[PDB]
Parts: C-alpha cells; structure tokens; sequence
C-alpha cells in the first residue's frame, strides 16, 4: 500500500448522489493528494484508514442512517448520510476481545 | 513464562481480525461473547450497536 | 435451559473493540561475563612444619 | 500455570463462536478439522452432518 499523510485527507459532506436520488454510498467519499502540493483526488473510504480509489460502494438511501466510520486515530459520526463531527478513540466505550493472562 | 505472555499478546493481536470478521458475520453472537451478557447486536459501521 | 428475545438494536449504545495492545518485550538478559575463577575459604587449617 | 490453564479454557470457550461462524462458512474443511479426519459436510442447520 501507498501512505497518504492524514492532513492530506478530508472528508465529504454528504454521501447523497445528485446523479440517482434514493441512492447513497454506503461509506464515506474522500477527497485526498497524493503530496503536499498533489492535486486532490475523488474517492471513497475504506476499512482501517483504507482509501478506496473508485466510489463504487453504492446503497439505496436508508431511514435512520445513523453509522460510524474510522478516521485516523478516531471515528467520525454521520446520520442520514450527513457530516456530523469528528470522535476520539476514548468517545466510545470499549468492550475487550482479548482474553487477560496476568 | 514471558515467551508465553508475548505470545499470547501476540494472539489477541493477531486473532482481532478474525474477531473483525466474525463481528461482520455474526454480529449477536460476537457481542454477545465480548460483551458478557447475551444482546444483540447490529454492526453500524465501523462500530458495533447493541441492546440488551 | 434458557431463552433471550432480541429487540431491533438502536444507535443508543455503541461498544468497539479493543485496539491490538502492546506486546511486552523480551527483557534484555543477564549480561554474562564469562572468565577463570579460585574461589578461596578461609584457612581454618593449621600451618603444619616437621620439629625435632 | 492455573492462570495459563483458565486462560485456555476462556480461549476455547471465546473462540467456539469464531468457530460456528467458520463451521457455518467452510462447513467441510470445519468438520474434517473437528472430527480429525478428511470428511465433507452439508448444511448443519444447528448441527453438522458429516460423510466419510
């Protein structure tokens, strides 16, 4: 994989497409350079920090879309395909998968 | 003794991804087995949603 | 001998897994110095010489 | 080694759900492991059914 600079990446405001109503990408779009002076480049998210490169990841428009995504070092909120405001990793209560072995 | 706790550290961190997996798959059962308690659950995104 | 209804979770309560903790590191072990060694004890032995 | 020895047992009895989600997933390759020798499985339901 290619490392992309956090700063170097923003978030779209909403996942609606004008083109189709009803329809909306089921993972936030992201709009990204490649360098400091690279030209922004259309795409969409992927999983762990992932930028998928097509926005190809494409849903019917859904009631209650209250969903969570990951963003660098914390999540980022959105409700009904829209924007809401970034997260810490420490805004959400964490349940541990691991198994302790003191 | 401390080759077995970094291995064990190591297999938590190394089974996560599987735990992802499974989360992705069966969302009820996974929560309900990190959690404790038996509730379910419905993967919102990149963060799981549960209710008792 | 039990059994759980699940109600159609909501966003009301959100639970993540635990990012992959830090594996503890192999210590740096006893820095051995080997070499030659006489251990000595006391001399609780008397000093023995032949007299006429 | 009490703790290792519970820690095992926690890990199996966590990892049985990875292990319905894999048995529904790849059911043969599951069974084939479980059993201890090479057999094809079909659709459990809520239980395996297996064929030499």
């Amino acid at each position: 994989c290619v490392p992309v600079a956090a700063d170097n990446v923003i978030v779209q405001n909403s996942m609606r497409i004008s083109s189709r109503p009803g329809a909306c990408y089921s993972r936030p779009l992201v709009s990204f350079r490649y360098e400091d002076q690279g030209p922004l480049v259309e795409g969409q998210l992927g999983e762990n920090n992932e930028l998928r490169l097509t926005r190809d990841a494409i849903e019917p428009c859904t009631v209650g879309h209250r969903r969570y995504f990951t963003f660098g070092g914390g999540y980022v909120y959105f409700e009904e395909y829209a924007y809401s405001h970034q997260l810490s990793r420490a805004d959400i209560t964490t349940v541990s998968t691991f198994i302790d072995l003191n | 003794l401390g080759r077995v706790a970094i291995a064990w550290c190591e297999l938590q961190n190394h089974e996560l991804t599987l735990w992802n997996e499974a989360r992705k798959l069966n969302p009820n059962a996974i929560a309900s087995v990190t959690v404790g308690r038996r509730v379910s659950a419905r993967m919102l995104g990149d963060v799981m949603a549960v209710s008792t | 001998a039990n059994f759980y209804v699940c109600p159609p979770p909501t966003g009301a309560t959100v639970v993540q897994f635990e990012q992959p903790r830090r594996c503890p590191t192999r210590p740096e072990g006893q820095n051995y110095t080997e070499g030659i060694a006489v251990v000595f004890k006391e001399n609780i032995a008397p000093y023995k010489f032949k007299a006429t």
